[PDB]
């Protein structure tokens, strides 16, 4: 519920170093764990199994 | 009341005084200063006026000398204002033992009810002045002092109809309950 | 009872000039339970008393209530009251206990403890002389509002619980790493396949007399 | 106005012995804007009744400047000052409002709030009875510097920012071990290639006839 | 000295009316070392008083012990007790300086500043009209304890070196990812091998002449 | 005592009032309250008891009228029942040269020592009546406050033996010692 | 000044005393004890030393019997003397009319001018005694307290020049200005 | 030592959602941690060199 | 800036065993990143980009 208070108060701590650095590093982490995931393959099963018996290939 | 920084606003609350004054369990005496030299001071039903200035209507020769305030009943026929003599002359300061007396009038004379204290800087009654000036001041907020270091000053109090249009201040009431001892509030 | 709260506290319509219900807020509200220099709590307790007095007069009761120089005295803080007229000798600023001002947080309904609007020569102050005030109020007020909130979730958590979850997760990263950079198991010949299961020993050979202990090379790998 | 600073103030040349004029900390001066039990600020207070003095003094004002025994009673604590001659009635320390002393930290410029140096006997107390009181009050002052340092920055980020960083960082670890470990995709027949993309389904074969069903036993591998 | 502590504390036998030797904690008494509205600190006072009364009785000493009203009126609160007279003329509850009662955390000694027990036409009050306190009298307790261990360990370690320490894992994290996903270092030759040591450059070839500049298609690898 | 929550008890403690009297360096006097009319002030060596109520035993035509502690010793041959009289008079509050004065008995007489007060709340004397009550209010923590307003009301103490059952309760000590002023408590 | 601890230093500062005495908007009475016996009190211009003896220099019989302030004008010629005399009195507690007078000379006998006041702990003025003795105490901070209980012991103040040497503290002015009701500092 | 203490307490703090996520995530990252290192093989170099030289499988 | 306050003030609150945990495990985080990073190659990309064209080898 507080989230949607700090995206209505996310311009008036924005002006310090350490806060963008750490929303940067929050971002940059959550992208980089979707795309990880995505290269580790469990929606790779999930369209195997999709495929399985219904095509050959 | 207005937007200051990004999210806040400043705004202000007044307290009401009329509600709190007619709201209090006793009756208040309330002290109060019209246009910018009437003073006045309303007890329970005493809506005592005073004024200041060097005119010297009283005489110690021919008047009565009060000392003490068991002497105060030859002055008036009514209750509340020996009361209201009484206690506006004990909180302001005026421990009867030790002080010049005050002067007032027989009662059965036909000129009324007054009581005038003589408080002029001069040689004598020097430390009396300056206490009541001191009284004065404590006791009124914003007092004029009127009477400037010179010739002669006297102070009259008489009784008038009470004028509705007085602010009704608290903080002298405040400062008139802590000053006076043992001040007993009717009703 | 008095005010002395342990934890809102409403202004009632006919208390304030504008006439209306102004709940306050409680936690500023609870901030002068000790206090003994906020004119703004001494107009409260004042009010409370007097509350308590409508209380007892319409419950029809037989209190000896006693009102007397040394009740007010009790009531109000006569220091600060002193204090108050001392500065209003000497022409500098102060207030008569009638006009207070604060700064309102309007997102999350927190709000400042009132103030008093000083005065000085039969007027107010403008906002000339007085901007240096607020500015710093409202900060303040940012700043208060922010350590609260942490403090409320900060005194509900053990600190024991945080540092096991710290030091599992370090330990979690270290580990990973671990398995990451690889570490060798056993060791083939140099130009050769893997020895595994009849490996050789120390000195490049086997007891068994299948493998020749010749000192030949080797070289540690994980695989076979 | 008069000693409720809301945030330094230095002591004038005039007011201190050594006659230099010296800067006493903001946040330490600040300390005892609440204090009623230190005599330290009893005689700041004074002074600064006095500074007001003189600046009306000079001003040439017509200000009714009483003095008597209630505005010093209003100024100082009388409890305070009661207590202390009470303490000096019995022979037990005492301090007469002349000698203050205080811990210093000489690199941040931080010092603690200067104390009464007890008196006994028209004499001073030495280190040999007092020497258990400045250990504690250096400690404790490097331990207030240390926490108003983290609340400095404590009261300036938000627990909903720190949270968020945190549960990322955490999934970021989960998910860099997921990819580490491997998890194996498709299957593979037991003795041969990889069958994809013509793969076979969950009865070992195909529906289109090139696979044989032949419920071949399979392995879960990554690669092909 | 008097009850001015800065930091345990115990009430002797002839004190209590179970006439047992009973330590309170250090932290709950040291609350009240600025507190002017606790009744049970109030009695503490009068009976340290006490105590430093039969101190010098014992030992025999000339002091002019004088008691009388400004005393006691300067050893306990007016203001307090005044408050308390107040409450008993009209009918509401107050104490009369003799039960308390706090709530204890029997696990770790830590328990709360014992409150008054109010009384109410000469009768205790009992469970029915009181147990709206020391709910919430208990619920703070747990939050003051936790929040006090918490404090215990803030107040002695830096706010740099807990930020050094997030910052290197934060960076460990990212290099070991970097690690992981692995990056490509140079360029072979579709459908060829290796051409490391001579190695293609950017238009495919090399200056020396042994590989021809064909601008053949080339795939970024790691290995060779 | 019982436990509160999951881990936590709720349990009390009381103070001792017999060590503490007891164990003062002075020796201080304490007003107690027995059954519902019996009330009892007690200094060094004077036990006095004070009742309330509309018998009229002194009369100012034949007694001594004291208005000042220096005739206060044609009363009494102790001095402790001299020093306990004027300063209860004194903590109730009865600044002596600006009220009416108290009746008392001469100490020849062989009708022994009492004295007594009038403070029936009628026309005059209003004052002092509301006044006395105000000091008893204050002086003793539940007051019964008998001599209901009507017709007369009189307060009488007399010396009679310390009873030893009076809860020696502080409260009313205390309150003693702040209103009387410049009190000497001996031993 | 020393260092404690690794990085901490231990000083102290001392607060000045002339500056804050010369530099005040009024004229402050101070209060001083030289050598273990001699006390002085200086006023505006009222340099008062204070000493304690069983010698008896003044008596009731030929003398003027001071009792109120008003009486007090016919001892001094100058008004300073009188002002300092009635507020010292007043300060350690002397209410007028409720205590034993005191004694001193006619002024137009060339004798000079002196008050004393007899306080010897003996039966009667055993009260004002141990009342004196208090605000002594009070208004001095290390009391010598001499003529101890036995045969006689009275106090006598005597005008003497000023002496330039004196400890001008601060901590018995205060007491001096709290225990002394409405007095009024010149300046 | 407080380890203990907080072994008592625990049925006091656990009804709160974020105490039952911390500590589910760390029982999970302890025994994953476990596993991993199983995985990583300090263990089979432990019986390598405890194997080494006694017996030729 | 308050680093350098830090290492003015290492012997004062070096005498906690929490503490120099944290400062050896800061340690050693910092120096396995700076050796993982090298095992990484970026910087072999570095020289690789380097050598590209100027030598055969
Ligand atoms: C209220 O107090 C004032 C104080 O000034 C009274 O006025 C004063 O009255 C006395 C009466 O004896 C005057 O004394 C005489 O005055 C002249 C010289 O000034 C001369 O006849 C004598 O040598 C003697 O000193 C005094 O001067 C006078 N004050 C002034 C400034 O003129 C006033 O009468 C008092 N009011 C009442 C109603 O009693
Ligand atoms: C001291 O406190 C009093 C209240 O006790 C303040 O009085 C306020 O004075 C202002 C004028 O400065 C009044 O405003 C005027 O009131 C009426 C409203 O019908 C009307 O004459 C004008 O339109 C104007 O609004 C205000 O009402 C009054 N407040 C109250 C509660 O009575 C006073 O300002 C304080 N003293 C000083 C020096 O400011
Ligand atoms: C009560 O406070 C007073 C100040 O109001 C303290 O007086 C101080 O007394 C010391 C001696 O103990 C004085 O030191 C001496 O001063 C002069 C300097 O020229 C000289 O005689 C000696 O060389 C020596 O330094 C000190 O100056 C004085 N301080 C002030 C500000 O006057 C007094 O110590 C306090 N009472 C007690 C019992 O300590
Ligand atoms: C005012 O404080 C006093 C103490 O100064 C409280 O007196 C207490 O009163 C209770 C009865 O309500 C006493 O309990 C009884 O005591 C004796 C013990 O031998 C006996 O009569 C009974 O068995 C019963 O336990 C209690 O002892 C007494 N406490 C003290 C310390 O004397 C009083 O309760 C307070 N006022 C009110 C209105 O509660
Ligand atoms: C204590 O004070 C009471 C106050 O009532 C004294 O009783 C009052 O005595 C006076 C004596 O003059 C009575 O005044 C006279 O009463 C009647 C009418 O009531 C009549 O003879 C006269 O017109 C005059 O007013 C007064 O009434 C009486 N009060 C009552 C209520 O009867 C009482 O004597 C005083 N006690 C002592 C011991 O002095
Ligand atoms: C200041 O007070 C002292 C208090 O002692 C006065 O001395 C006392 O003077 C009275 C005069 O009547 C002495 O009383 C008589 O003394 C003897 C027996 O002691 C005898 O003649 C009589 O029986 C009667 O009691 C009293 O004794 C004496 N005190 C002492 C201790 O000798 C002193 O005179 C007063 N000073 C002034 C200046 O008034
Ligand atoms: C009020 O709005 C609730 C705030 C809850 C914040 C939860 C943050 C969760 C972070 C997202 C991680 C996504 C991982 C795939
Ligand atoms: C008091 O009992 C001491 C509490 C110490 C807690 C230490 C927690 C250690 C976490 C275990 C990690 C295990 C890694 C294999
Ligand atoms: C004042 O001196 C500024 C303090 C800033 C501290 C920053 C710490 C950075 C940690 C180094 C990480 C290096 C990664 C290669
Ligand atoms: C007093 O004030 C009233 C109200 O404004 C005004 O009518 C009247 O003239 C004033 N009187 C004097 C004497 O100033
Ligand atoms: C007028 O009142 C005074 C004041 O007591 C008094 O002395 C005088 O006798 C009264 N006059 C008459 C005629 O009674
Ligand atoms: C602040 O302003 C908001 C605006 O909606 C109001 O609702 C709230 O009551 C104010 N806070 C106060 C008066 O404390
Ligand atoms: C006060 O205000 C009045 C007008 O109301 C003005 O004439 C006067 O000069 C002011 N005084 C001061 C001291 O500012
Ligand atoms: C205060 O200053 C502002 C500046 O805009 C001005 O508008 C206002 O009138 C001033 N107030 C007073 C009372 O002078
Ligand atoms: C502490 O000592 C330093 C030494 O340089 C000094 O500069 C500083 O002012 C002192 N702090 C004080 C007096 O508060
Ligand atoms: C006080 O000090 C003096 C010397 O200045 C000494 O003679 C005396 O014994 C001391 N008294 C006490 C009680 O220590
Ligand atoms: C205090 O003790 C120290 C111990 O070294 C000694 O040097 C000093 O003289 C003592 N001070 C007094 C006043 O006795
Ligand atoms: C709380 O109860 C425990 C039970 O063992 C007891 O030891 C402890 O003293 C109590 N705490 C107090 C009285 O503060
Ligand atoms: C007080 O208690 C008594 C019994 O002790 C009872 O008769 C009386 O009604 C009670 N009064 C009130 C006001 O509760
Ligand atoms: C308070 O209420 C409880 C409820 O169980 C009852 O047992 C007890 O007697 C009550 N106490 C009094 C004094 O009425
Ligand atoms: C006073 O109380 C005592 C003790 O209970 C009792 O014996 C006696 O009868 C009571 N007297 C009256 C008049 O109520
Ligand atoms: C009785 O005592 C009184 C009170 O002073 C006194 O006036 C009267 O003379 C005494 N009686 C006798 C016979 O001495
Ligand atoms: C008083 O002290 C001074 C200054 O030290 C000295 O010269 C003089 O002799 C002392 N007098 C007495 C009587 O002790
Ligand atoms: C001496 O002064 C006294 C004190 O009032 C006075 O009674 C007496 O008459 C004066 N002497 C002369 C000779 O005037």
């Amino acid at each position: 519920g507080q989230f949607i208070s700090f995206m209505q108060e996310i311009p008036t701590f924005l002006q310090e170093a350490l806060n963008i650095a750490l929303v940067a590093v929050s971002l940059i982490a959550i992208i980089k764990g979707v795309v990880n995931l995505y290269k580790s393959g469990l929606f790779q099963f999930f369209v195997f199994l999709a495929l399985a018996g219904r095509s050959c290939t | 009341a207005f937007k200051i920084g990004l999210h806040t606003e400043f705004q202000t609350v007044s307290f009401s005084m009329v509600g709190l004054f007619s709201n209090n369990p006793h009756d208040l005496p309330l002290l109060c200063t019209l246009n910018k030299s009437h003073l006045y001071i309303k007890g329970g039903n005493a809506s005592f006026k005073i004024s200041f200035d060097d005119i010297a209507v009283l005489l110690p020769e021919y008047d009565v000398i009060i000392q003490h305030p068991a002497d105060m009943s030859w002055c008036s026929k009514s209750d509340d204002q020996i009361w209201l003599s009484q206690w506006f002359m004990n909180a302001v300061g005026h421990d009867w033992y030790l002080d010049p007396p005050f002067l007032c009038r027989n009662r059965t004379k036909t000129e009324g009810f007054i009581f005038q204290v003589n408080t002029s800087k001069t040689g004598i009654n020097e430390n009396y002045a300056k206490k009541f000036k001191t009284g004065m001041h404590h006791l009124y907020r914003e007092y004029p002092d009127s009477c400037l270091d010179g010739k002669l000053c006297l102070m009259k109090a008489q009784p008038t109809s009470w004028p509705l249009q007085c602010p009704l201040d608290h903080v002298n009431t405040l400062h008139f309950l802590t000053r006076g001892k043992n001040i007993q509030l009717p009703r | 009872a008095f005010f002395s709260w342990s934890l809102g506290y409403c202004l009632e319509e006919w208390m304030l000039v504008a006439a209306k219900m102004k709940c306050f807020g409680n936690t500023a509200v609870a901030k002068c339970n000790l206090n003994h220099d906020s004119e703004f709590c001494d107009m409260l307790r004042l009010f409370d008393y007097n509350k308590n007095a409508i209380k007892t007069l319409n419950d029809e009761t037989k209190k000896q209530v006693n009102l007397m120089g040394q009740t007010i005295n009790a009531l109000i803080s006569d220091n600060l009251l002193m204090k108050n007229k001392i500065r209003e000798l000497m022409s500098v600023p102060y207030c008569n206990y009638t006009k207070f001002w604060y700064v309102n947080h309007t997102l999350s309904g927190q709000h400042s403890l009132p103030r008093c609007w000083l005065i000085k020569n039969n007027s107010y102050l403008n906002i000339s002389d007085f901007r240096n005030d607020w500015i710093l109020e409202s900060d303040f007020l940012i700043s208060e509002m922010l350590s609260k909130e942490y403090s409320d979730r900060q005194g509900k958590t053990p600190l024991t619980l945080v540092d096991i979850c710290f030091w599992s997760t370090v330990f979690f990263t270290a580990s990973l790493f671990l398995h990451l950079v690889g570490i060798p198991t056993h060791r083939h010949i140099r130009g050769e396949a893997c020895p595994l299961p009849h490996r050789l020993n120390s000195l490049g050979g086997c007891r068994c007399g299948k493998y020749p202990n010749l000192k030949k090379p080797t070289v540690w790998r994980r695989g076979h």
